[PDB]
Order: structure tokens, then sequence, then C-alpha cells
């Protein structure tokens, strides 16, 4: 992933 | 901090604490070490720019590829920059250097990617009332694994977010702590000694043992 949740 | 972190670490994890005859994991919970900060979002756009990142108390970050920092605080103007060496200097988003154009636009885009999406770690703790404006910990380095991004903060506290399963690592080496978000989101403040002694579940253990390799990396 490239950003979190 | 981060060998007083390695040496908590190395000492929990050489206890075997999952091989307890009696796990008393809940006796080890001390509310009282709970973190002031950690990190609630982040966007990794290091392909060109740079890690933005949010922490709990809404304020937000960006760790340049060129090893440069700009934190802005949660009032929404008040800023700082941290140049490589560590040099560190206070303006606004209203109020800089002309030559910090570039980076500043770059923040106010992180801060509003992260303004619009995204959920907030720890979501469930009560916002902080305190010093909005006392000096804010910044992200000193990260990196990524296949199975983890790793988050070290000026503070001296690693956070460790897994990928898969969404559970994450809060390690302060300053109360010898380490609080664990689970995959219900249940957000619990061990200490490490107490960890020792009590025992804990394989899932924390297993992190706890991963924990110790990403400090390791850190140290490099």
């Amino acid at each position: 992933p490239l950003h979190s949740t | 901090h981060l060998s007083d972190m390695l040496q908590q670490l190395h000492s929990v994890n050489a206890s075997k604490p999952s091989e307890r005859g009696l796990v008393r994991q809940e006796e080890a919970e001390d509310p009282a070490c709970i973190p002031i900060f950690w990190v609630s979002k982040w966007v990794d756009y290091s392909d060109k720019y740079g890690l933005g990142y949010q922490l709990c108390d809404n304020s937000v970050g960006v760790l340049f590829n060129d090893s440069t920092r700009l934190i802005l605080y949660n009032d929404g103007d008040s800023l700082q920059y941290i140049e490589r060496d560590g040099t560190e200097s206070y303006l606004t988003v209203s109020s800089h250097p002309n030559s910090l154009m570039k980076k500043i636009t770059l923040l106010k885009y992180f801060r509003n990617y992260m303004s619009e999406h995204l959920l907030k770690a720890g979501a469930n703790i009560t916002p902080r009332e305190g010093d909005e404006l006392a000096r804010l910990p910044y992200l000193r380095t990260w990196f990524r694994t296949r199975s983890a991004i790793i988050l070290h903060l000026s503070n001296g506290s690693v956070q460790i977010n897994f990928f898969q399963d969404h559970t994450k690592l809060i390690l302060c080496p300053l109360m010898a702590a380490v609080t664990y978000i689970d995959e219900k989101r249940d957000f619990r403040t061990y200490r490490l000694s107490l960890l020792e002694e009590y025992g804990c579940c394989k899932e924390l253990a297993s992190r706890l043992r991963y924990a110790r390799t990403m400090v390791d990396k850190l140290l490099s």
C-alpha cells in the first residue's frame, strides 16, 4: 500500500 | 534511544513470553504509559516527493526525499522546518521564505488529502487537551518491508503498521512500553518488563520479535 487504511 | 529500545526488545523476546504456563498479559497493561503521539495516517509519495503523515493530534508532517521536513501544527498555520542537519526554524504557512514555496505547496496537498481521505489510527483515544504548540515530534526516518511500514519519531518512538491485518505497534523507549492495536482496533499499552514477568499471547510475541528486527534495521 502507498497509503494507510 | 533506539539502543534502549533494542535492549528492551531483546530482553522481552529472550524471556519467551508466549511460553508461560499461564499467560497473564492483562497484568502488564499500564494506562499511564499511553503514548502522547502516534501516526494516525500516512501517504507514500516517495517516488517523487516524500512521505506525508498525520499525527494523532491532527498535525501534519512531510519527510521529503531530500531529508528535510515540514511540520504543520494543528492550528493550521504554524510551521516548523527542519533542515537536513536538523536545524530548526519556525514560520507559518502565511509567512515563509520564497525558497520554501514548493515544499509548502506539497505540504498543503498532503494535508488536504489526509483531511479528506483515510481513517485515523487510534481514533478511539480521547483527543488530548494540552499545549497544542508544544514541540511536536517529527518523522526522523521511515522504511517499508513487504509486511509493514516502520516510522521512527524524533521523541524516540517507533511505530510499526502491519499491512495485511491492520495491526500496529507503538514502541516507546522512555516509557519502555508497547501499545498494541489489534484487528478490532482495541488499543492497549503494556510495560515491556511486565510482559517479561507475566507473558503475552503468541500474536503479540510474534510482532515483538519482528519489532526487534526492525529496530536493528533502523540502527543500521
